[PDB]
């Protein structure tokens, strides 16, 4: 049982060569600037990632007025913390409640809120998750060790347009008067996709 | 396009394997491939809709066997040729035909500002909204050979408009040089039963999909 189509299958043995050849071609024609590309890689390797979303969640947990602004205008709300831009131009924040569990997917490709979560993990972009999330959310969630109560509605949001979604997870019990900082440590990338819950203290 | 990429509701893809503590980039080559996208979009070598549609048009098996960034790699090698930015020879040989004839639009000085800004698909004006939140709508049965964002599993299905997001570019036309044709995008809610039938469903679960105005009709 090798990985075949789940996002983690081995690439072709010569892929690095092909990539290097294309890169040189594009530099030689003057289509791309290597120094600029390095800044792009650095941005997504070191500066943009789930910690951003975690601050947004934590702030909404401790600040009701911010939470309301965030839920009314996601893009402006996350911008208050300095997050904005590519693949996050039109954000919609999805609030989990005791009645509703939200989760999102891009069945058609890989659409995901880069400014708050960074680049998507391989599984999010692959056929297993994408195909099954819209038909059997509970079955998929169970594979993540998440069992939603039978009585709790699961809302799956398919990212088919230019809106990007982020889940605002429910605040774990027993975290009274935690600092935003300590709250943010509880917020996993999974809890913001909807495929997990925040850490319980 | 009713291709392999439209995976919603498909069976047989198996368990959702997830790598523990997965790095942003699993191989160095992925860094190169990922960073090429913003660089080439900035040049205006193609738009994001033609990009998606290029990935959609790769062979089904190639699509399934290729890791994610091989999809992008395929687009750069093929879409740039179709757009006449490169020739088939340049891409095969790896060597430019006439030296540095272009100038990179994405330079270090604007990288940060460009990534922080992005390019919204929202537009000031476009077709009026035919639907209001709470309206029952049925997704039209359409099977275009070209780029489309109405997933196959929603076609002919009845749901409820639950959000009107405002006016946006229409990818179906923008991918094919037929203009933006801005119109409203709604989030439509479908019940599990409505999409999958009595047996294959759970009574609580709903699925929300973002659809353009003209994908819809009153139910
Ligand atoms: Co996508």
């Amino acid at each position: 049982h090798d990985h075949h189509h789940d996002g983690y299958q081995a690439p072709p043995e010569d892929i690095a060569l092909r990539v290097k050849a294309l890169e040189s071609l594009l530099i030689e024609k003057g289509l791309v600037d290597p120094a600029a590309m390095d800044l792009v890689v650095q941005t997504y390797e070191h500066k943009v990632g789930p910690r951003n979303g975690a601050k947004v969640v934590a702030k909404a947990w401790v600040d009701p007025a911010y939470k309301a602004r965030l839920l009314a205008d996601g893009t402006a709300g996350i911008a208050e913390l300095g997050f904005s831009g590519v693949q996050g131009e039109d954000m919609v924040i999805l609030e989990n409640t005791p009645a509703v569990h939200n989760v999102f997917v891009c069945t058609l490709c890989s659409c995901y809120p880069w400014p708050t979560l960074g680049l998507p993990p391989a599984w999010y972009k692959a056929a297993p998750y994408r195909s099954r999330m819209v038909s059997d959310p509970r079955g998929v969630l169970a594979e993540f060790g998440l069992v939603i109560p039978a009585n709790k509605e699961i809302r799956v949001w398919d990212t088919t347009a230019e809106l990007r979604y982020m889940v605002l997870p429910e605040r774990p019990a027993g975290t009274e008067a935690y600092s935003e900082e300590q709250l943010a440590e509880l917020v996993t990338r999974d809890s913001m996709i909807g495929t997990g819950l925040p850490t319980q203290p | 396009m009713n291709g392999i990429h439209d995976t919603g509701g498909a069976h047989g893809y198996g368990p959702v394997y997830r790598e523990p503590n997965e790095p942003v980039f699993r191989y160095d080559w992925e860094k190169t491939v990922m960073s090429l996208l913003p660089a080439l979009l900035a040049n205006g070598n193609f738009n994001l809709d033609e990009f998606r549609h290029s990935i959609e048009r790769m062979g089904p098996a190639h699509y399934l066997e290729g890791t994610y960034y091989e999809h992008w790699l395929h687009v750069f090698e093929n879409l740039l040729v179709e757009k006449g930015v490169l020739t088939a020879t340049e891409v095969a040989t790896g060597k430019a035909a006439s030296g540095k004839t272009a100038t990179p639009v994405l330079t270090p000085a604007i990288v940060d500002g460009l990534l922080s800004t992005g390019a919204s698909a929202a537009r000031e004006e476009g077709a009026r909204a035919r639907f209001a939140v709470g309206d029952k709508v049925r997704v039209l049965n359409k099977n275009p050979v070209g780029h489309t964002r109405m997933p196959r599993y929603t076609r002919g299905k009845v749901g409820t408009v639950v959000i009107d997001h405002g006016v946006f570019v229409t990818p179906d036309t923008a991918a094919h040089g037929k203009g933006e044709h801005p119109q409203h995008v709604y989030t439509v809610s479908f019940t599990s039963v409505e999409l999958w039938g009595q047996d294959a469903s759970s009574p609580k679960d709903t699925i929300r999909v973002d659809l353009w105005d003209d994908f819809l009709e009153p139910a």
